């Protein structure tokens, strides 16, 4: 009850190495966390898959049944398939319905070891695809594991934290629970027009009763770890006080990360692991989830260091991993260094937004 | 719709 739990086998890594868009990501983030033995100091747990019933519980029939219907061999003729998401950003593979039925069992695993109390942290790398609504694929994401598991953790704990810290809007876990105040989401991410998704501006604060329940935390290009923890920790200190959560779910998409090919914000692991830190103190069931991230190494360097600041541990400056070693180069560390990128945050517009977001924070009692 |  004290050791996390860490989802995962080789099918699931397997599984979710095949993503289209992140070939391989899952086997390189889990070979740097086996070859600093952090593996080692935690509970792995095999993860089951979701069940149609529990996939369900979410998406409608008509999607999943659309879902597994072009996955079965792989079909991208189907006239409704645009309609349900699937293209370019999510194509129409084969076995996506396997795919998605994976991830998503794994995050319901995760969040059932934390109701069983065999754990205040579980860990699942491969999840966290925060984009997916109801019935549309959407942004990499078929399916939102995100969702599923807030949903089982409701089953034990009445009031779920949601923590976004992707690059982008978490606009699909945003829009399941819009409606409802049992469930607060915050998203920090990068608001600009055309940028995907298009939604999360500071306005954006829940629908009718789940009014003000819903954060958002527009940033713009070129933040770093210094003032990005200032932000969030201001945020989820009057979130906090004012939700008074049971539980939390913490997405932690690596596309923030300095390094990453969308080049947009300018951060470091040591940066999010502050924010991760703050989030730890809490003492509350904590279901950890991955997420974005596109530069493959960093994205593994970011979550085993992250997985390092879990187990209270220092990781070792030089990377240990031999079988995709080559990868970490041409420097080899676990360490990552900034870029020389204006940073297009000025402090007063910042400023704004943290009173716009404690103004709405007084609302929830 | 956007795309990612
Ligand atoms: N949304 C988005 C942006 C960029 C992409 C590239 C460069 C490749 C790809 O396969 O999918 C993308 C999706
Ligand atoms: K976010
Ligand atoms: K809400
Ligand atoms: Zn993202």
């Amino acid at each position: 009850s004290l050791v996390p739990v860490y989802i995962y086998s080789p099918e699931y890594v397997s599984m979710c190495d095949s993503l289209a868009k992140i070939p391989k990501r899952a086997s390189m983030v889990h070979s740097l966390i086996e070859a600093y033995a952090l593996h080692k100091q935690m509970r792995i747990v095999k993860p089951k898959v979701a069940s149609m019933e529990e996939m369900a519980t979410f998406h409608t029939d008509a999607y999943l049944q659309h879902l597994q219907k072009v996955s079965q061999e792989g079909d991208d003729d189907h006239p409704d398939s645009i309609e349900y998401g699937l293209g370019y950003d999510c194509p129409a593979t084969e076995g996506i319905f396997d795919y998605a039925a994976a991830i998503g069992g794994a995050t319901i695993t995760a969040a059932q070891c934390l109701i069983d109390g065999m754990c205040k942290v579980a860990i699942n790398w491969s999840g966290g695809w925060h984009h997916a609504k109801k019935d549309e694929a959407s942004g990499f994401c078929y399916l939102n594991d995100a969702v599923l598991g807030i949903l089982r953790l409701r089953r034990k704990f009445e009031r779920i934290l949601y923590v976004d810290l992707d690059l982008h809007h978490g606009d699909g876990v945003e829009d399941a629970f819009s409606f409802t105040s049992k469930v607060m989401t915050v998203s920090l991410h990068k608001f600009s027009p055309g940028f995907f998704p298009g939604t999360g501006d500071v306005s954006d604060v829940g629908l009718g009763k789940g009014r003000y329940y819903s954060v958002n935390v527009p940033i713009q290009d070129g933040i770093q770890d210094e003032k990005y923890y200032q932000i969030c920790e201001s945020v989820l200190k009057e979130v906090y006080q004012a939700f008074n959560p049971k539980a939390v779910v913490l997405q932690l998409g690596a596309d923030t990360i300095a390094g990453d090919p969308m080049c947009s914000f300018n951060m470091t692991p040591v940066g999010i692991g502050k924010c991760l830190k703050y989030i730890l103190q809490w003492q509350l069931a904590t279901l950890i989830l991955g997420g974005g991230g596109f530069n493959l190494a960093n994205t593994a360097r970011c979550w085993t260091y992250l997985t390092g600041v879990i187990l209270g541990k220092t990781l070792s400056s030089e990377i240990p991993d031999r079988e995709f070693f080559t990868a970490y180069g041409p420097d080899y560390v676990l360490e990552i260094t900034p870029s020389c990128r204006p940073d297009r945050n000025e402090p007063h517009r910042i400023q704004q937004i943290l009173n716009y977001i404690k103004g709405n924070l007084k609302h929830v009692v | 719709r956007h795309k990612k």
